[PDB]
RNA sequence: CGCGACCUCAGAUCAGACGUGGCGACCCGCUGAAUUUAAGCAUAUUAGUCAGCGGAGGAGAAGAAACUAACCAGGAUUCCCUCAGUAACGGCGAGUGAACAGGGAAGAGCCCAGCGCCGAAUCCCCGCCCCGCGGCGGGGCGCGGGACAUGUGGCGUACGGAA
RNA sequence: UAAGGCUAAAUACCGGCACGAGACCGAUAGUCAACAAGUACCGUAAGGGAAAGUUGAAAAGAACUUUGAAGAGAGAGUUCA
RNA sequence: ACCCACCCGACCCGUCUUGAAACACGGACCAAGGAGUCUAACACGUGCGCGAGUCGGGGGCUCGCACGAAAGCCGCCGUGG
RNA sequence: UGGAGCCGCCGCAGGUGCAGAUCUUGGUGGUAGUAGCAAAUAUUCAAACGAGAACUUUGAAGGCCGAAGUGGAGAAGGGUU
RNA sequence: CGACUCUUAGCGGUGGAUCACUCGGCUCGUGCGUCGAUGAAGAACGCAGCUAGCUGCGAGAAUUAAUGUGAAUUGCAGGACACAUUGAUCAUCGACACUUCGAACGCACUUGCGGCCCCGGGUUCCUCCCGGGGCUACGCCUGUCUGAGCGUCGCU
């Protein structure tokens, strides 16, 4: 019974989609994640899983603010001006 | 056919809106026509109209925001939008006048004992 | 296990040392960087010696070194007092001053006064403005040299 | 040699630079020589080839002394299609065979204002260098 | 389930949109290495991010 | 119609009235398993649906 | 590893000795010809020239 | 002092480390005091603290804090060093007078550990195979 | 049984500011093993090392002697070479292990409290004008508010300082 | 001369942006990853984690005829092949 | 050197073992991969340079390094080992 | 055969030579057209479509589930079935 | 000779070694050394005429403006444009814009409930009703207003 017949009654779920990290690891009863620790103000990362660390470092995502900051800096953080017009 | 930024710049505010509306109408009909086959000849326009719509909306926001920062240029407290965003930290640097405030003691030092240009061997 | 004769020797490779090996592939790149930075600093301090300020003569400590003599950190206050250079000014003419130096013997003192005297002789103080007031030297000793002094200024030779 | 320590001389880097080149940069790459005739007249070695220049193919199969008008410039494919430079496919349909711009010679340019100002800029730099050499 | 949240329903919708096979005009593009979608998910075998 | 998912029936009603100069009896939305909120819109009996349908293009 | 002993340092006189040895055999047509250099028609082997 | 937070005793390990009761924190109570004042008032920048009394159970302290962004501090040149962002969280890094003392740095023979920047840095220096080019 | 000072405390979607999370190669503060070595093992070692928590900067930390020395004396900190696998520690076993001097890279020194003198001579915020305004500043003018004598500012800090 | 404080520089840098090079590897190597890779896939979850480069100079990628329901052939053609 | 015939000879390799054709283990077959490395310290031997000396580091002076992160030189030539 | 680079000599350098590791990754055999495609009584006739029918569909017959159902509806789970 | 089996070679299969290529790695170096409540990193969901994935962007959604460039983009369509004109296409990027979660902020995570000010329909401020807009996290500092106390006084 311990095996195949008991796989039969896996009718209901522990985790769902976490709304910070996106992973299917938000434990419903605990009402925390276990991936980012969602309710926890700070993100969960541990130094033992260097592979896990790399899977959602900065680079990873869009970097939609951060990628235009790098450009902005390059040319010198100029604000509120234009190039000489035609 | 072509809507340029060029001309829109000068136009009146109410005139810009009517133009946007008239494009929004034209976009609708093409979207309708895309469903009912329509024709490749129509299904071009849909991209064109979209970008001309943007060209209009863009001009409007540029005009509204230029006028706005004219209105506050002078006033001390101004909206966060119109304040100059550089970088979180860079908006907490010392003031540009505040970081070249010498203490009177330090000023007196610079007055009495200035570094002198000198050379040696003569 | 040891085998027939040899130094019963203790190497210190029991910690994780390969985690803290420090290579020297820099060093050429470093050596240049210093050298550029050096040449830049000269060029900034235009007719001033590249060296730095003038520094005192000083004997080493201990029975061992004792006999030798180096450059010290800076001239003592007594040495400035006797030479007749106001300590706050001495910094402005390129004279190193430390104030923590005692001065035990009068042989080391008069030597170091002599140093400053000699310095003041062969120094070319430019005037503040191109219009020339007191102290500032003649335009002869100025045109003939706005020259830097290569190497340590008035070097000590034991 | 190259002495500028910010250029590359690195197969992988040059090829990557080449194949992933952006349109406006490809324009320059896809340049082609002028005929000795024009070389004399304008004081210019070569020019960025364009939609409707007149042109000879110099090398290959289509190598010939005919002067075909350019048909299009496929900057993605690093190639230009030329009037009668074509081949019949299985089912009779003609297909414009690609020729690389550099294996072609421009006999007649399509002169617009901008092409005119370009030629004026290149000729002037050439004569500055001859004045500097002299 | 027939009792869905909205969160879940939207998730399913995107998954349902992703399934479609490649458009054949893609094969005719210039530098094309793609022959088939290879991210096709059949409900009976392989069972969602859930 | 297909409608923007954020819309209330109140908004749709108001839009349908505004765009097509028309007037609505009731709106009756659902969400397609695809993502696009569909909307069935009953027009008031003074108006014919096929007539407006011809006006807007569809038939 | 990176800390393989890449560089190799040589006594200074020895370095000079080598450089003297090479100079000394930059004379000697045989050693120059054997090293491949077509020096058949050259006028004098420690070949020195005007300083224009 | 500081009892070792482990369930029951059960500091499983070699019986060097079996201790739980008679062992003592590195930083002082006064530093802990500052650190807590610092924690609470994040904007505020801990300058320095002093003592005001002690019961058996408690100690008391008085941590002087400073707004780095109040003009009277900003514009006063002699304080405007605290408005620089290196001085964020002095107390947390071991930089107030109090939390300096644990670091174990002073000039002279009675130190040597901390003969670079700090305790950690000297160890670092002393346990680097410097591996030179030519050897 | 009022009204008024202050003290200590509340509440405001009060006016204006700041802090929160991230990254983490390098850096600062804590915390802290056990494999392992000892041919067993418990001190030792592995190691103030991994993991754990905290906080930063373009670097950080350190730093202007409650220092070295014992010399005919040196003279902040950091870094390299050396000292030195040395002095020392250690079931004096395994093993561990610095500093001064010396030569270099660099080089830069300063400020308070206090003690005192000076009508608080000081600071913040309001409001009106002129300039300047995409690092909110200058100048002027207001019986316009407040902080402050339970001490702000100038002079001054051991290398002496004041009169 | 302790029990208050500030301070550039030589110093560090397996993260970032942007470059340069190599007595390195050359698709079972070199990064897990030369490719729609932290992808597919697995696991409730923490986490685990692949395989996979090459037609040709040019698509000129085989019109047309014929057998077959078709896949498949037989001729024909393209290509220096 | 391909095949076949015949006479004589001739047990299956690897390995641990006093002893293996073993009723000792590993091995269906083929391809590619696959294990005495590097650093440090010592000792002895050998080769070269200089020799009561020797030494090169570390540092510095000479270049934007194409070759150079080389090469050269240093009252630092010897602080020091 | 193939279709774009490669070798001799003198020196230097090394991730430098495979039959074995119940070795690693990939491939292929013999075993073998073998084991096997046996739980729960059952199929038959004609026609239609169709290249093609033991299996589709329609009709006819014979059978079973036998309302604690092999029927009619949900929950959870699936996620377009 | 017959079949079968074994051996060798030819040719064909299977299989993907080898060799040759390399827009990828690995290592060493140089310069700079910049994230965030003005909403970061990360996640979500969207957006193409035909587009699933990768990428690119945000309801102005394979991008708008500007400046530089100067005829394309191209799998097919369609188109534009007068490429003697701010002008295709790329590049840059200073103006504009930037859906929802997220430190994550009205309170909740259903995507549910709200409050308070103003605007349009709705009224003719009649509150309802609908739609739009702007506020409504915690902590803390400087001030401000309202206060509390058999806390310490003063005058009445
Ligand atoms: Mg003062
Ligand atoms: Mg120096
Ligand atoms: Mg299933
Ligand atoms: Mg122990
Ligand atoms: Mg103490
Ligand atoms: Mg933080
Ligand atoms: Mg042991
Ligand atoms: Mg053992
Ligand atoms: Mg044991
Ligand atoms: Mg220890
Ligand atoms: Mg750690
Ligand atoms: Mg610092
Ligand atoms: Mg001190
Ligand atoms: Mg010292
Ligand atoms: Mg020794
Ligand atoms: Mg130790
Ligand atoms: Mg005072
Ligand atoms: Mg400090
Ligand atoms: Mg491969
Ligand atoms: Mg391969
Ligand atoms: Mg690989
Ligand atoms: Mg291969
Ligand atoms: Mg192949
Ligand atoms: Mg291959
Ligand atoms: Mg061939
Ligand atoms: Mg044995
Ligand atoms: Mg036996
Ligand atoms: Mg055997
Ligand atoms: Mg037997
Ligand atoms: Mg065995
Ligand atoms: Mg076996
Ligand atoms: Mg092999
Ligand atoms: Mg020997
Ligand atoms: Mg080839
Ligand atoms: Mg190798
Ligand atoms: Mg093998
Ligand atoms: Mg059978
Ligand atoms: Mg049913
Ligand atoms: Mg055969
Ligand atoms: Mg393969
Ligand atoms: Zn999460």
């Amino acid at each position: 019974t311990k095996g195949t017949s008991s796989f039969g009654k896996r009718r209901n779920k522990t985790h769902t989609l976490c709304r910070r990290c996106g992973s299917k690891a938000y434990h419903l009863q605990k009402s925390t994640c276990g991936k980012c620790g969602y309710p926890a103000k700070r993100k969960r990362k541990y130094n033992w899983s260097a592979k896990a660390k790399r899977r959602n470092t900065t680079g990873t995502g869009r970097m939609r603010h951060l990628k235009i900051v790098y450009r902005r800096f390059r040319h010198g953080f100029r604000e509120g001006t234009t190039p000489k017009p035609k | 056919a072509k809507i340029k930024a060029r001309d829109l710049r000068g136009k009146k505010k109410e005139e810009l809106l009517k133009q946007l509306d008239d494009l929004k109408v034209e976009l609708s009909q093409l979207r309708v026509a895309k469903v009912t086959g329509g024709a490749a000849s129509k299904l071009s326009k849909i991209r064109v109209v979209r970008k001309s719509i943007a060209r209009v909306l863009t001009v409007i926001n540029q005009t509204q925001k230029e006028n706005l920062r004219k209105f506050y240029k002078g006033k001390k407290y101004k909206p966060l939008d119109l304040r100059p965003k550089k970088t979180r930290a860079m908006r907490r640097r010392l003031n540009k006048h505040e970081e070249s405030l010498k203490t009177k003691k330090q000023q007196r030092k610079e007055r009495l004992y200035p570094l002198r240009k000198y050379a040696v061997k003569a | 296990a040891p085998s027939r004769n040899g130094m019963i020797l203790k190497p210190h490779f029991h910690k994780d040392w390969q985690r803290r090996v420090a290579t020297w592939f820099n060093q050429p790149a470093r050596k240049i960087r210093r050298r550029k930075a050096r040449q830049a600093r000269a060029r900034r301090i235009a007719p001033r010696p590249a060296s730095g300020p003038l520094r005192p003569i000083v004997r080493c400590p201990t029975v061992r070194y004792h006999t030798k003599v180096r450059a010290g950190r800076g001239f003592s206050l007594e040495e400035l007092r006797v030479a007749g250079i106001h300590k706050k000014v001495a910094r402005t003419i390129g004279i190193s001053v430390d104030p923590r130096r005692r001065n035990k013997s009068t042989e080391s003192l008069q030597a170091n006064v002599q140093r400053l005297k000699e310095y003041r002789s062969k120094l070319v103080l430019f005037p503040r403005k191109p219009s020339a007031p007191k102290k500032g030297d003649s335009s002869a000793e100025e045109l003939k040299l706005a020259t830097q002094l290569t190497g340590p200024v008035m070097p000590i030779r034991n | 040699m190259k002495f500028n320590p910010f250029v590359t001389s690195d197969r992988s880097k040059n090829r990557k630079r080449h194949f992933n080149a952006p349109s406006h940069i490809r324009r320059k790459i896809m340049s082609s020589p002028l005929s000795k005739e024009l070389r004399q007249k304008y004081n210019v070695r070569s020019m960025p080839i364009r939609k409707d220049d007149e042109v000879q193919v110099v090398r290959g199969h289509y190598k010939g002394q005919q002067i075909g008008k350019v048909v299009q410039v496929y900057r993605k494919k690093y190639v230009i299609y030329i009037e009668r430079v074509q081949r019949e496919k299985a089912n009779g349909t003609t297909v414009h065979v690609g020729i690389h711009p550099s294996k072609v010679v421009i006999t007649r340019l399509k002169l617009d204002k901008d092409r005119k100002k370009i030629l004026e800029r290149k000729a002037k730099s050439r004569q500055v260098g001859k004045e500097k050499g002299k | 389930s027939s009792h869905k949240t909205f969160r879940i329903k939207r998730f399913l919708a995107k998954k349902q949109k992703q399934n479609r096979p490649i458009p054949q005009w893609i094969r005719m593009k210039t530098g094309n290495k793609i022959r088939y979608n290879s991210k096709r998910r059949h409900w009976r075998r392989t069972k969602l991010g859930l | 119609f297909i409608v923007d998912v954020k819309a209330n029936k109140h908004q749709i009603k108001q839009a349908v009235k505004k765009l097509y100069d028309i007037d609505v009896a009731k709106v009756n939305t659902l969400i397609r398993p695809d993502g696009e909120k569909k909307a069935y819109v009953r027009l008031a009996p003074d108006y014919d649906a096929l007539d407006v349908a011809n006006k807007i293009g569809i038939i | 590893k990176t800390w393989r002993r890449w560089h190799r340092r040589v006594n200074t006189t020895q370095k000079r000795y080598a450089i003297c040895s090479a100079l000394a055999a930059s004379a000697l047509p045989a050693l120059v010809m054997s090293k491949g250099h077509r020096i058949e028609e050259v006028p004098e082997l420690p070949l020195v020239v005007e300083d224009k | 002092g500081r009892k070792r937070p482990v369930p029951k005793g059960a500091t499983y390990g070699k019986p060097v480390h079996h201790g739980v009761n008679q062992l003592k924190f590195a930083r002082s109570l006064q530093s802990v005091a500052e650190e807590r004042a610092g924690r609470h008032c994040g904007a505020l920048r801990v300058l320095n603290s002093y003592w005001v009394g002690e019961d058996s159970t408690y100690k008391f302290f008085e941590v002087i804090l400073i707004d780095p962004f109040h003009k009277a501090i900003r514009r006063n040149p002699d304080t405007q060093w605290i408005t620089k962002p290196v001085h964020k969280h002095r107390e947390m890094r071991g930089l107030t007078s109090a939390g300096r003392k644990s670091r174990g740095l002073g000039k002279g023979h009675k130190f040597h550990h901390t003969i670079g920047g700090s305790r950690r840095a000297a160890w670092r220096r002393r346990n680097t195979l410097q591996l030179h080019r030519y050897r």
